[PDB]
């Protein structure tokens, strides 16, 4: 029937192309009085808005007022509010006053806004806060309405996920601030995640007050609800550039975008519930004087174009197609992903570093560490897939496995593990207070200087530009010659260990197989450490081990445990791990690693880097207060 | 950043002497220096990458060695297929400095600089500027030092010098000196001198008019 | 919550309800049933009574509609 | 196979924001290995390292053009959009992205033309060529080779193949499009030539011409050639 | 000691033991008997050596730290 699209945006759209939408829209021969208007609301007051409602009422009894607007405020909402009440018409909100939420609504009401409501705005933020690891968060509300709701399902959510939160005191904006009260609050704030649930003045004092009072670091994540970015056309500019704004909609899903969506819906509900009211446009004659089978509460399951638009039982899109974005650095509101009603569908899975905020942020203290799969080290695992989540003893590591090998599709998981890199970069984060990005992509293995051929991790920190490394392997040329190592924490050296008469690599059953120990299966792991050291300082058992060359450390393990590997050259810390779960304790470490290299584990650095000095002090009070029996203790279990 | 200091443009070498590209570096040493050929208005194709090894269609020839920061581009047998600037781009630091760009030419050229000088027509005198073209050709040597004397004097900072590209059947070059004046300047001054110093030109040539 | 500037000078549900919490506190009265019928404002005032009979230290046991 | 495609805003305004696209396909840029990188060359001067994106998409820009310099791409629509704001007539240069990989070799693209400037191709008169032409005397080549050359100043549109004589004399020894068009002060070029032609041509009843067709502003101007 | 000044590579790759006469047995120094000794239960100690710097750097020896005091020596030979 009649649809009048009261437009009440501030923007001067042409009208003329809504008269036209009843074409694709299912055009029904149905209704008969099909009064499609379109009005432009340009002075901001409720008197205007209450004459355009008197006004269109006379018109034949318009039924079915769509409103809609540009920003949102609370005069506007209440307005509409009070209109659905007594008027009990079924009112549609697009955007602007239209949808801003509010805490209670009327139970007669048909206020059917479009968008998320406050409940799953919490659940789509804690759950882009669990996609980064980030427990660190600061809930701050205001007098408006939706506060005491939203700490409510915060609390809740907080019970249920048994993954750790830092629950730090709530502050309260219900009275306006003298910069005598509050900026005592704001500085105990240490939180990196800032909950500001406010509006837009409001949240422009704050981020003003931070800038003056020096809050604003590299480490504090500013996030706002779709109450403050209710709009797509002003954006202040006291807000940094990063600010995380996770808005129902954009300037992709426009007014326009939603008007044929509600004019469908309305189409529908009425066609589906003519045959109880045959004479649905009925409303009252003017404002001077002037719910059993009506169209009232009966369009809360229209599913058009198959969204799940369904409303609750105050009125609002259960499943919205909110689109969440950023703040760019020419404001403007950058894409980073949306939100489907499955689970969250996020875009841009890196969460960018954002060194520089504002402009007046010369401070950079964002680094990155990359990482191999090790056997010795940190065990690369899965993430816990009973909550989606981990704990924040296992670090999420960015993953790059691909799927297939032709498919050049990278899948970015963030799974978390565990291990000794893992708590090396933990106790380094936790006394340096360093950032860090960890990542671990499929690379190669250890790369030398055969044919200038770098792979693996160490073909990437060999260049420059790359901070560090967790990896601390063994003490070479070449990867000491092009970056400066740390000081090694750990004096294990190459050693042999034969799977009892061998005097280690000193007998003379090496210099000549022919006689005693014939050729048998004694190289290492391809393209490794031991490899160069032994080229080095004997070529023909360098020949040796590359016509002998085993397979990979777990296969070597598997051999050692079968019994058909002979002899298993590598360094002592590896050995000794290895030895640490023997199934019997039938392999034996013949001579200890410090009599054939005495080589170490350093942290590989960059060339020239300012963090070198800093990571060397922290290995050096690290290794040097005590603690080196309790770390032995707990990452070396050997009990045979 | 890594200094990069690649041998000068002006490096012209026959068909079957070899090739020493003295692309030198600076206190920052590295090891890994790839090669890159850009010819005229295409893309710069990779040679040698790293010094070491060689790349997808890059002849035998091209060999790479040198270590420290004296890296040089052994170019065993020059052919007419090997036209272009050659750089010495690293991607050992983070700064990815190019060169200076290796123009390798033939030097065997024997002509006679077409010293022609053209005074602005009437046609030009009617808009208000007057633009003496003292126009070259016919020159191998590309470093032409055209010294304008007008009414006994160096001009400086108004010469409008634009090189061209190179011909293959003759090998030379042409210069169009343009005197960027006005009208009004033209009518104050009366003799026009172009004074170019050339190599192959023992004395220099001044060819010089008057108006009217 | 909802509202922002809206005063009134005669006690509401809520200031009904701590009244009655008081005069229940004088004799004692911990284990109290409530037989409110209303759900909108009967919501709020059976919250308001069980928070104050678990600001009292105590628990009643029939606080629901 | 892997192929490569540049596009872009070829007469954009200084002071404003690009719209560089490398457009590809048969890759991709989260793949373990082969990405993108931006790489300009100006006119007269050697190339430039700006900034690249890896596998695992993460930015590092330069330190001397830390205040605009903002690279991004995208895995979807296999494009790689830049954006360089505050742009000025020093930024006009032949973006190239290409590999930056340790593979076999490098691919490289054709390369999309980006000329930074103010004035437009189609303006009022600083558009529009200016035919000079030069009328030989007696003094200068009175007894040596005779030569004659059409002077084009104040155009911006650098892209004019003057063909002399078309299908007349055009394989007479010209060089028109050889000889670069030298870039004046005021947003404009300049570009000349050379006639190889002996003096007693002109005088033979054999009269040359100079039919600029600047296809920057479809100017067919004509002018003839007399003493 | 790297806040003055520097090291270098290191070249021999050791640790730090005790030297028993073989309570005969030490069992280390985490066992009770020689973490909290007596007057009459001090052992060889050198002063101003890499064990005083050791004894003064850790954190649950503060008690041990202040008993070495009696048998200070002036080098190892004397220990």
């Amino acid at each position: 029937l009649n649809i009048a699209v009261l437009l009440g945006h501030s923007h001067d759209v042409t009208e003329r192309e809504l008269r036209n939408l009843w074409g694709p829209e299912q055009a029904t021969g149905l209704p008969l009085d099909v009064n499609v208007v379109a009005l432009l609301m340009n002075r901001t007051d409720p008197k205007s808005l209450i004459t355009h409602v008197c006004d269109l009422m006379s018109g034949a009894r318009i039924h079915g007022l769509v409103f809609g607007d540009d920003t949102d405020q609370e005069a506007v909402a209440q307005m509409l509010d009070f209109i659905s009440s007594q008027t009990f018409i079924p009112i549609l909100g697009i955007h602007g006053g239209a949808s801003m939420i509010m805490a209670d609504k009327d139970p007669t009401s048909t206020f059917f806004q479009f968008g998320a409501s406050i409940q799953q705005q919490a659940t789509v933020m804690l759950k882009i806060m669990q996609d980064y690891d980030w427990h660190v968060f600061s809930l701050v509300t205001t007098i408006f309405p939706g506060y005491r709701d939203f700490i409510s399902f915060i609390k809740t959510t907080v019970d249920n996920s048994f993954v750790g939160w830092d629950m730090q005191n709530v502050i309260t904006l219900d009275t306006s601030f003298e910069d005598a009260k509050t900026q005592v609050q704001l500085k105990k704030i240490h939180s990196s995640v800032i909950l500001l649930y406010c509006s837009k003045d409001e949240a422009v004092l704050i981020l003003s007050e931070a800038r003056s009072l020096g809050l604003t670091g590299y480490d504090f994540f500013w996030i706002v609800p779709s109450l403050v970015s209710g709009n797509t056309e002003l954006i202040p500019k006291e807000f940094p550039s990063g600010l995380i704004s996770v808005s129902y909609d954009d300037w992709d899903y426009s007014l326009e975008a939603r008007v044929r969506d509600g004019l469908g819906i309305l189409t529908t509900a009425a066609s589906s519930m003519l045959e109880k009211f045959s004479y649905i446009p009925e409303a009252k004659a003017s404002c001077y004087g002037q719910p059993l089978h009506t169209l009232h509460q009966f369009m809360v399951n229209v599913t058009w174009d198959g969204k799940d638009l369904s409303f609750t039982e105050e009125g609002y899109q259960v499943h919205p197609r909110l689109v969440v974005i950023v703040l760019n650095k020419d404001r403007e509101w950058e894409k980073v992903g949306k939100w489907e009603n499955q689970t969250l569908s996020l875009r841009h899975a890196v969460w960018p570093r954002y060194k520089s905020f504002s402009d007046c942020e010369p401070d950079d203290n964002h680094l990155s560490i990359v990482t191999l799969e090790e056997a010795p080290f940190v065990i690369v695992e899965d993430i816990d897939p009973l909550t989606e989540t981990c704990v924040r003893n296992t670090v999420p590591c960015r993953k790059f496995v691909k799927i297939n090998n032709s498919t050049n599709e990278g899948m970015n998981v963030k799974k978390c593990c565990k291990g000794f890199c893992i708590d090396i970069l933990k106790k380094l984060s936790r006394t340096v207070k360093f950032t860090y990005d960890l990542y671990l992509v499929t690379n190669g293995k250890h790369g030398k200087k055969v044919n200038n051929v770098w792979n693996g991790m160490i073909g990437e920190v060999v260049y420059q530009r790359a901070v560090m490394a967790v990896g601390s392997l063994t003490i070479n040329e070449e990867r000491s010659e092009v970056v400066d190592f740390s000081v090694p924490f750990v004096e294990t050296g190459i050693s042999v260990m034969v799977s009892d008469q061998v005097t280690g690599l000193s007998d003379k059953k090496f210099q000549r197989p022919h006689d005693y120990s014939p050729p048998f299966r004694f190289g290492t792991v391809p393209n490794g450490s031991t490899e160069r050291n032994i080229r080095n300082n004997y070529p023909y058992m360098h020949q040796y081990m590359t016509r002998f060359n085993q397979r990979g450390v777990e296969d070597a393990l598997v051999s050692l445990k079968t019994g058909k590997l002979d002899a298993f050259i590598y360094d002592a810390a590896v050995l000794n791990y290895k030895a640490g779960r023997d199934e019997g304790c039938k392999l034996v470490t013949i001579g200890s690693g410090y009599i054939f290299a005495s080589t170490g584990y350093g942290i590989a650095l960059q060339k020239g880097s300012p963090w070198k000095r800093q990571i060397d002090l922290a290995l050096l009070q690290f290794v040097g207060d005590g603690e080196m029996e309790e770390l032995e203790t707990l990452w070396l279990t050997g009990i045979c | 950043d890594i200094q990069m200091t690649q041998s000068p443009a002006s490096l012209s070498v026959s068909v079957g002497e070899t090739v020493t590209i003295t692309c030198r570096a600076s206190e920052n040493i590295y090891s890994n220096l790839a090669w890159y050929q850009q010819k005229q208005g295409k893309s710069p194709q990779l040679l040698v990458y790293a010094t070491t090894n060689l790349a997808d269609g890059v002849p035998s020839r091209f060999s790479g060695s040198g270590s420290g920061t004296q890296y040089s581009l052994k170019i065993n047998s020059l052919q007419s297929e090997d036209f272009g600037s050659y750089y010495c781009q690293h991607f050992w630091g983070t700064p990815w400095t190019f060169g200076g760009g290796t123009k390798l030419e033939i030097k065997r050229t024997v002509a006679a600089p077409s010293v022609f000088i053209f005074p602005p027509s009437d046609e030009q005198l009617k808009s208000g500027t007057a633009s003496v073209v003292c126009l070259l050709n016919n020159f191998y040597p590309r470093e032409a030092k055209v010294q304008w004397k007008v009414d006994n004097a160096l001009q400086s900072g108004n010469s409008q010098e634009s090189v061209t590209e190179q011909d293959s059947k003759d090998s030379t070059y042409s210069l169009s000196s343009t005197l960027t004046l006005s009208k009004a300047d033209y009518e104050k001054h009366k003799v026009y001198a172009c004074e170019v110093t050339h190599q192959g030109l023992s004395s220099p040539v001044t060819k010089s008019f008057n108006r009217g | 919550s909802i509202h922002l500037s809206f005063l009134r000078t005669v006690p509401p549900y809520s200031h009904q309800s701590s009244v009655w919490f008081e005069m229940m506190r004088v004799y004692n009265w911990n284990h109290i049933i409530l037989l409110v019928s209303d759900d909108h404002e009967g919501r709020a005032a059976q919250k308001r009574l069980e928070t104050l009979l678990e600001e009292r230290e105590s628990k009643a046991e029939k606080v629901l509609q | 196979q892997v192929t490569l495609k540049e596009s872009g805003p070829g007469i954009l305004q200084p002071s404003q924001t690009l719209s560089l696209t490398c457009s590809f396909s048969g890759f991709s840029l989260s793949s373990s290995g082969v990405g993108v990188g931006w790489i300009r060359q100006p006119s007269g001067k050697g190339l430039e390292w700006l900034a690249h994106i890896w596998w695992d998409d993460i930015k590092r820009y330069n330190p001397a053009l830390k205040s605009r310099l903002t690279i991004s791409k995208d895995t979807s629509s296999s494009q790689v959009f830049l954006k360089i704001a505050s742009v000025a007539t020093a930024d006009t240069a032949t973006y190239y992205c290409t590999r930056m990989e340790t593979a076999w070799f490098p691919y490289w693209g054709q390369g999309t033309l980006v000329t930074v400037s103010a004035k437009r191709a189609d303006a009022r008169t600083v558009a529009a060529p200016s035919v000079f032409i030069f009328p030989p005397s007696d003094e200068q080549l009175k007894s040596g080779t005779a030569s004659v050359v059409c002077l084009l100043n104040n155009f911006y549109p650098r892209e004019a193949k003057v063909q002399w004589k078309v299908d007349n004399a055009l394989q007479s020894g010209n060089s028109q499009e050889s000889v670069t068009e030298q870039d004046s002060k005021d947003s404009t070029y300049s570009l000349s030539s050379t006639l190889t032609l002996s003096k007693a041509d002109y005088e033979k009843h054999k009269v040359y011409a100079c039919e600029v067709t600047h296809q920057g502003l479809s100017s067919p101007v004509t002018k003839s050639f007399n003493r | 000691r790297a806040q003055y000044i520097e090291f270098s590579k290191p070249f021999k790759y050791q640790g730090l033991t005790i030297l028993v006469k073989k309570e005969e047995r030490i069992t280390g120094i985490n066992d009770p008997r020689l973490r909290n000794p007596s007057d009459k239960f001090i052992y060889a100690t050198v002063k101003q050596s890499s064990v005083d710097i050791y004894f003064r750097r850790q954190v649950e020896l503060s008690t041990m730290y202040r008993h070495m005091e009696k048998h200070n020596y002036e080098s190892a030979a004397e220990a």
